[PDB]
C-alpha cells in the first residue's frame, strides 16, 4: 500500500494507488501533465502484463467529491487489427509504449476525483490490474 | 328561443334554425348574436331594432339577396358584421348607415363585383375589410377609401384581379399615413404597371399563388418597384396551380422594393440550392421560409444580414450550415428532412429555437456548436437523440433551456448543466433520462423552474440532487416511477411553491421531506398508490400549503389506517377534489369517498 | 343515418357515415379511387363549413378488425400562412377545392378498417364535423 | 491445503497455474496427468535436459517471463504430446541445437521477445508438425527464410512483426517456392521496412499478409508495395498503429501498387491521415470480394457511391462526414458499425444484400423500413441496434425474407401506429429491447408467425397491463418482458405459446406470483421472476405452473415472512428444486426477519 504521485498540472494534482492484491509494477508518465480544462500530451507506459492485452478494457468507477458516477466501460482493444500496437502484447511481453491523448470541452467542479481503473483482458477475460487514481482539481 | 344560450344575457347562437326573420324573443342586452345559416333572404329597415346593445352580428350564409336602407340603423355599437356567403344582389347606400362603431366588416363571397358599388364610405371607424372570394376585377380603390382613415387590413384575395395600373392607387397616394396590410393572394395577376407602387408604403403585402408562371411573377414583381413594405409574404398554395419553375431570377425585382420582413410561404418546386435566389433579400431584418424544399443548403454559409431567420416545415437534404454575423433569433422548427445537427456559426445569436425537427444532436452543447456566447434561450425539444458531451461551455448566459421529449443521453455521466449559473427555466421532461448521478443538477444556482416529468431514477429513489437549487419555485417530478424519497431531498428548497409528485409509485404519504418548505403552496400527489401514512409525520406540512392533491390514490379504508383516514378529514381545506378521493382496498368500501367513511370500530 | 359509398378500387371499398349531431353535407370525391397498396390522385371536396377552417386538424380514431389504434392528431392548418388555401375559408364560405394526395408502402391486414375523423377548427376550437369512414380491404 | 499448492488448480488433474510463485525449478508437486502447465513469471533461469520428465502428458506449457537464459539439448525431451510451448520474454543467451528435440507434436511455438537475432541458427527445422511460429518482438534483420523452412510443411502462421527487417529481397524467399501445403499467414507489422524488391513475392501465395506500420513515408510505402507485385493473397491487411510513428500524407497514388497483386479480401486497419475523400484511392480494390476499413477518417463519403464489385464491405470505427451513399451491385454483406460523425441514415441501393449490420452508429433513421431503403428484396438479417431514433413508417415491404431483426437500445418510434412488423412472416428473431416502445396497439406483433425469439425488455404497456398481443406467435420459444413496468397480466396473454421455453418477467412491478397465466406453457423451462416486488401469494394461485418448469428465479423480491403467508413460504420450500440462488431470496418484512433467507426461515405456523 503506497501512493504514487504521477504529476501536477496548472489544473490538477494526479496520484494513484493499487486496488488489487497482486500489485504488478507499472510505470505511467504523462507529458505534459493533464489539465482538466483540456490538454494534449503523451502517456508513456512501461509494463510487463501477466495476461495477453488482447481485448483490453477498463471499467472506470469515478467519484466527484463523494458522488459516484455510473460505471463506464472503455474498450481499448476490440480484438482484431486493433488501433493500438500494445493490443498484440502477450503475457510477459514488455510493453514500453507511448500513447497520445487529447480532449477539451468539459467544465469540472472543483475538488477531489477518484477513478478506479479496472483493467480487464485475456480470453476467459480476467483482471489485469486495478489502479485508483486520485485527482485533485483546482480550476483556472 | 330554440337559440342556444351561450352566455346568459350576452351571447346567443341562433345558427341553422330556419329563421325566416330576426329573433324578437332575446334579451335587450344581447352583445354577440350568431344568426348564420338561416333563410333570412332579406333585411329590411331596422331589422335589428331589438338589439341596441349588439357588438358582433354574424349573418353568414343567410341567403340574403337584398339589404335595405337602415337595415342595421339601431346598431351604433356594432363592431363586427359578418356577411360571408350571401348572394347579395341589391345593396343601397344606407345599407350600412348607423354602424358608427363598426371596426370589422366581413363580406367574403358576397357576389361583390366592385368596391365602387359598396356603400361603406362612411364607416370611418373601419379597421378590417374582408372582401375575399368575390368578383372584383379592378384594384382601383374608390374615392371613399380616403374616408376610411383607420383601415388596417384589406383582404382582396380570391378575387378576379388580373392587372394593377398606376391610376388604381390614386386614393392611397393621397393617404400617406394609412397603415395597411393587404392580401391580394389568389388573384390571376398577369400585370402590374411599373411605377404603380412608387411611394406606396404598406405594412404588409401577401401575394400568394397569383402567377401562372415564373415570367409572369417576375414581370409583376418589377411592377412593385419602389414599394415600401414592412412585411412581404410570397409563395403559393399546395392545393392550387403552382409555378412550373423557380430559378435564381425569380426574386430579382425585390431588389427594388424596401422590405423589412420577407416570407416565402410554400413553394411546390424543389429547390436544388438557394445560391443567388435570395440575394435581393440580403439585408431584410427578418427572413422566413415555410414549407419549402431545398436539397443543397451549404448556400446559407453566405453572409446575409438577417437578424431573424425562420425555417419552418421545410425539407432539407442536410441541416443547413449557417454562418450569419448579425442573426439574433433563429427559429428552425417542424422541418422534416436531413436532420443531424451540425455546427452553426452565429456570433450575435441570443435566441435559438431548434425544436420539433426530430433533429439528431451529437455532442451537445457548447459555444462551438452555435458560434455565440450570447445565447439566452435554447429550445431543443421534440427532437431525436441529443448526446450530452459538453456542459455548456460559453453558454453561461442561458436563461431558458428546453429539451422536452428529445431523447437525452449521457446526463448522468457528468454535471451536464455545470456552466449554467444563469439558467432560470429547464425542461427535461420525457427525455428518457434515468438519473444516476447526484451531481446531475450542479451549477444551476439561479434555476427557478425545473420540469423533469416522465423520467426515472436509479432504484426509483429520489436523492439529494437539488441542494444547490435554492431558487426553485417550481418542480415537476411527476411520472418518474418514484418509490422512495431521501428525507432531505427538498431540504434547501425554501422558495419552492409548486411540487409535482403526481403519477409516481408512492404507497404512503410521508410529510417529513416537506417540512422545510416555507413557500410551498401546491403539492401534487395525485395518481400514486397512497394507501397509508406510515411515518406519523402527517403533522409537518408547512403553514404555507394551500393545495394538496391526493386524488386517484389507493386509500385503504380499514380501522388499521384510521389515523391517516381521520387526518384526511382533519384538513379537507387543503385537499383539492375530495370526491375524487375514493377507497380502494376493502372491496366492500371500494369506490366510497374517503371523507364519507365511518370512523368507528 | 345512411352509408355514403365513396368508391371502390382493386384493393379497397370506401364509405362513410356521420358521428355527430349536425350532419352537414360534404361532397367527397377521390380520383382515381384509393388503392391501399399505394396510390396517387385528387381529393375533391365541396363543403360549406359552419366554422372557420383556421387551425383545422383531425383526430383520427382508427380500427383494424376490432383492434383500436391510438388517436392520431393530423394538423391540416397551422393557422398562419398555411400551405392549403382552404385554411383561409370562413364560416359561411363555399369550400370547393382539389387536394392532391400520394402515398405508398404500408401492408395492411385483410378486413374492415373504420376511421373516425373528427375535424376540429377555429380559435376557441370546436368540432367541425365527425365522419366514420369504413374501408374494406382485400389485398392484391 | 493440497499437494499441488501454492499452484492454483484450474481444472483438477488437467490444468495448473504456477504463475509467479518464486519457483526456481520445475515443480515436482503436480499430477503426472497434467496437460496444461502455466509456469510464467518464475525465476527458472536455466533449463537443463529432461526438465519436464514429470509431465509426460503435457500439451500446453507456458514459460513466459521466466528469466530463462539457456535451454539445453533434450530440455523438453519427454514431452512428445506438447502442442503449445510459450517462451515469451525470456532473455535467451544460449539455445542448444537439441533444445527442442522430443517435441514431436509441437504445433505452436511462441518465442516472442526471446532475444532472437536470426532464424538461421534457430533450432526448429525438425518440427515438421509446427502450425504456428510466433517470433515477434525480436531482433531479426533478415527475411531470408532458412532452408529448414522447406521442412515446416504444416506452417500456417508466421509472425515476424516488431523485428528489425528493413529489406526483403527476391532470394530471401527462395525456400518458399519449393513448398507444398500453403495456408500461410504472415505478419510483418512494425518492421522498419525501407525496401521490398520487385519480384520478391512473384508467384508467392499467402493466405494472409499483415503489413501495418512498416513504412516511414508514403514513398517508402509506394516503393514497398511495388515489391509485392504478383503476390497472391487471400487477405491483405494494411494500415498503422495509433500509438506508433505514422505516415504524414496519403493520396490517390498510395495504393496504386495493389493493381499488381491478386487480393481476395482487403482491410485498411487504422490510418492517422484524415482523408478528404476517396476518389481514386481504392481503384485497385474495386473487385476485391471483401473490403474493410477500420478506424479511418473520411470527410466526403460521396465517393462511396461508386459501383465497386465488393461482396463484403466492412466499415468499422470510422468517422464519416455523412452517411455513405452506397450503390454496390454485388454486395451481399454490409457491416457498418461503431462509426461516428455524419449519422443520419440515407437510402442505399444494394440488390444483392442479404446481411445488414448497421449497429452502434448512433444513427438516425427517418423512415424505416422497406426494400426502398436498402435496394434489396433478399435481406435475411438486419441489425439496427445501438442507434438513435428510428421512425417506423413502413412494415418491411420487400423485406419479407428477414429472419433476424435487432433494434436493441435504438429509440423506436411509431411502434403502435400500425402493424410495423406485418410483412415479416419469416422473422425468427426480434429484439426491440430498450427501444422506449410504449405498447398501445394489440396488432403490434401481427404478421410474426415464424417468430421464435422475442426480446422486448425495458419498454412499457398502456396501463402497465400485458394485453393479448401474442396469440399469433405460436412458434415462440424465448420471450423477454423484463423491465416493462408490468403490474397486471391478461390471464390469456400466454395461452397460445405452447412452445415457449424461457419467459423473462424480471424487474417488473408484481407484488404477488399468480401462476394461472402460465398454465398453458407446456414447454416452459425457465421463468424469471426476480427483482419484482413479490410479497405473498394465495395458495390457489400457486398451483398452475406446468411441470416442465425447471428454473424459477424468485430472487430479490419483497417476501413478507409472517405466518399470514405460510402457504406461500411453504410452497417455496416445496419448490426448492425449481428455485434458483435461494441465498438471494430474502425476507423484506417484518424487521424481525429482514435479510433472513426465505428457505432457512424460522417460523412456527
Ligand atoms: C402534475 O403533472 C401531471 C402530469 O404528470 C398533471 O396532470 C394533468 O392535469 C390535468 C388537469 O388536472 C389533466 O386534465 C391532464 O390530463 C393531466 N395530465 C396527465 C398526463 O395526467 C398535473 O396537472 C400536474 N400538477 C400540477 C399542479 O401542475
Ligand atoms: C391536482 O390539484 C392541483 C391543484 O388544484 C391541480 O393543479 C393545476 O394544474 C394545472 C396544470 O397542470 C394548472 O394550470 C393549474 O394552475 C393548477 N392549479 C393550481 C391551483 O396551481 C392539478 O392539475 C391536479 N392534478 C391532477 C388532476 O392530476
Ligand atoms: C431477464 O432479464 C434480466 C434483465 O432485465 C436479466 O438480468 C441480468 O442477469 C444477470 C445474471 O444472469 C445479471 O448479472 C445482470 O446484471 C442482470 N441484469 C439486470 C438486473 O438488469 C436476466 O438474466 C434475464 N433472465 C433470463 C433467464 O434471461
Ligand atoms: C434468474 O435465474 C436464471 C438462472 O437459471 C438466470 O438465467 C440465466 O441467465 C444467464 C445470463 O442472463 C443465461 O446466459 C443463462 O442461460 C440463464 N440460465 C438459464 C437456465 O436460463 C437469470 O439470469 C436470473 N435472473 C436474474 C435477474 O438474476
Ligand atoms: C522504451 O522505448 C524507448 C524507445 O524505443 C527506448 O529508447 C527506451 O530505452 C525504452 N525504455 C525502457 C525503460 O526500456
Ligand atoms: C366621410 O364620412 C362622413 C361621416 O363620417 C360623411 O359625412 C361623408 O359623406 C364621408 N365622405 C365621403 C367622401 O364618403
Ligand atoms: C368547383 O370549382 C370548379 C372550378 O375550379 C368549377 O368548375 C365547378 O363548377 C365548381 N363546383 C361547384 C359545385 O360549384
Ligand atoms: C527435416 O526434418 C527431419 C526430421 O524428420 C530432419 O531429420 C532433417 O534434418 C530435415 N530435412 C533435411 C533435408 O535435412
Amino acid at each position: 500500500q503506497k501512493q504514487y504521485w504521477v504529476c501536477n498540472s496548472s489544473d490538477a494534482s494526479i496520484s494513484y494507488t493499487y486496488c488489487d492484491k497482486m500489485q504488478y509494477p507499472i510505470s505511467i508518465n504523462v507529458n505534459p501533465c493533464i489539465e482538466l480544462k483540456g490538454s494534449k500530451g503523451l502517456l508513456h507506459i512501461f509494463y510487463i502484463p501477466r495476461r495477453d492485452l488482447k481485448q483490453l478494457y477498463f471499467n472506470l468507477y469515478i467519484t466527484v467529491n463523494t458522488m459516484n458516477l455510473p460505471k463506464r466501460k472503455e474498450v481499448i482493444c476490440r480484438g482484431s487489427d486493433d488501433d493500438y500496437s500494445f493490443c498484440r502484447a502477450l503475457k510477459g511481453e514488455t510493453v514500453n509504449t507511448t500513447i497520445s491523448f487529447s480532449f477539451k470541452g468539459i467544465k469540472f467542479s472543483k475538488g477531489k476525483y477518484k477513478c478506479v481503473v479496472e483493467a480487464i483482458s485475456g480470453s476467459p477475460e480476467e483482471m489485469l490490474f486495478c489502479l485508483e487514481f486520485v485527482i485533485l482539481h483546482q480550476p483556472n | 328561443e330554440p337559440c342556444v344560450e351561450v352566455v346568459p344575457n350576452i351571447t346567443y347562437q341562433c345558427m341553422e334554425l330556419n329563421f325566416y326573420k330576426i329573433p324578437d324573443n332575446l334579451p335587450f342586452s344581447t352583445k354577440n348574436l350568431d344568426l348564420s345559416f338561416n333563410p333570412l333572404r332579406h333585411l329590411g329597415s331596422y331589422s335589428f331594432f331589438s338589439f341596441p346593445e349588439l357588438q358582433v352580428l354574424d349573418l353568414s350564409r343567410c341567403e340574403i339577396q337584398t339589404i335595405e336602407d337602415g337595415a342595421y340603423q339601431s346598431l351604433s355599437h356594432l363592431s363586427t358584421l359578418i356577411l360571408t356567403g350571401n348572394p347579395i344582389q341589391s345593396l343601397a347606400l344606407g345599407a350600412f348607415s348607423g354602424l358608427s362603431s363598426l371596426q370589422k366588416l366581413v363580406a367574403v363571397e358576397t357576389n361583390l363585383a366592385s368596391l365602387e358599388n359598396f356603400p361603406i364610405g362612411h364607416l370611418k371607424t373601419l379597421k378590417e375589410l374582408n372582401v375575399a372570394h368575390n368578383l372584383i376585377q379592378s384594384f382601383k380603390l374608390p374615392e371613399y377609401f380616403s374616408n376610411l382613415t383607420n383601415l388596417e387590413h384589406l383582404d382582396l384575395s380570391s378575387n378576379k384581379i388580373q392587372s394593377i395600373y398606376c391610376t388604381d392607387l390614386r386614393v392611397l397616394h393621397q393617404m400617406p399615413l394609412l397603415n395597411l396590410s393587404l392580401d391580394l393572394s389568389l388573384n390571376p395577376m398577369n400585370f402590374i404597371q411599373p411605377g404603380a407602387f412608387k411611394e406606396i408604403r404598406l405594412h404588409k403585402l401577401t401575394l400568394r399563388n397569383n402567377f401562372d408562371s415564373l415570367n409572369v411573377m417576375k414581370t409583376c414583381i418589377q411592377g412593385l418597384a419602389g414599394l415600401e413594405v414592412h412585411r412581404l409574404v410570397l409563395g403559393e398554395f399546395r392545393n392550387e396551380g403552382n409555378l412550373e419553375k423557380f430559378d435564381k431570377s425569380a426574386l430579382e425585382g425585390l431588389c427594388n422594393l424596401t422590405i423589412e420582413e420577407f416570407r416565402l410561404a410554400y413553394l411546390d418546386y424543389y429547390l436544388d440550392g438557394i445560391i443567388d435566389l435570395f440575394n435581393c433579400l440580403t439585408n431584410v431584418s427578418s427572413f422566413s421560409l415555410v414549407s419549402v424544399t431545398i436539397e443543397r443548403v451549404k448556400d446559407f454559409s453566405y453572409n446575409f444580414g438577417w437578424q431573424h431567420l425562420e425555417l419552418v416545415n421545410c425539407k432539407f437534404g442536410q441541416f443547413p450550415t449557417l454562418k450569419l454575423k448579425s442573426l439574433k433569433r433563429l427559429t428552425f422548427t417542424s422541418n422534416k428532412g436531413g436532420n443531424a445537427f451540425s455546427e452553426v456559426d452565429l456570433p450575435s445569436l441570443e435566441f435559438l429555437d431548434l425544436s420539433r425537427n426530430g433533429l439528431s444532436f451529437k455532442g451537445c452543447c457548447s459555444q462551438s456548436d452555435f458560434g455565440t456566447i450570447s445565447l439566452k434561450y435554447l429550445d431543443l425539444s421534440f427532437n431525436g437523440v441529443i448526446t450530452m458531451s459538453s456542459n455548456f461551455l460559453g453558454l453561461e448566459q442561458l436563461e431558458h433551456l428546453d429539451f422536452q421529449h428529445s431523447n437525452l443521453k449521457q446526463m448522468s455521466e457528468f454535471s451536464v448543466f455545470l456552466s449554467l449559473r444563469n439558467l432560470i427555466y429547464l425542461d427535461i421532461s420525457h427525455t428518457h433520462t434515468r438519473v444516476a448521478f447526484n451531481g446531475i443538477f450542479n451549477g444551476l444556482s439561479s434555476l427557478e423552474v425545473l420540469k423533469m416529468a416522465g423520467n426515472s431514477f436509479q432504484e426509483n429513489f429520489l436523492p439529494d440532487i437539488f441542494t444547490e437549487l435554492r431558487n426553485l419555485t417550481f418542480l415537476d417530478l411527476s411520472q418518474c416511477q418514484l418509490e422512495q424519497l431521501s428525507p432531505t431531498a427538498f431540504n434547501s428548497l425554501s422558495s419552492l411553491q409548486v411540487l409535482n409528485m403526481s403519477h409516481n409509485n408512492f404507497f404512503s404519504l410521508d410529510t417529513f421531506p416537506y417540512k422545510c418548505l416555507n413557500s410551498l403552496q401546491v403539492l401534487d400527489y395525485s395518481l400514486n398508490h397512497i394507501m397509508t401514512s406510515k411515518k406519523q409525520e402527517l403533522q409537518h406540512f408547512p403553514s404555507s400549503l394551500a393545495f394538496l392533491n391526493l386524488t386517484q390514490n389507493d386509500f385503504a379504508c380499514t380501522c388499521e389506517h384510521q389515523s391517516f383516514l381521520q387526518w384526511i378529514k382533519d384538513q379537507r381545506q387543503l385537499l383539492v377534489e375530495v370526491e375524487r378521493m375514493e377507497c380502494a382496498t376493502p372491496s366492500d368500501k371500494q369506490g366510497m369517498p374517503v371523507l364519507s367513511l365511518n370512523i368507528t370500530c
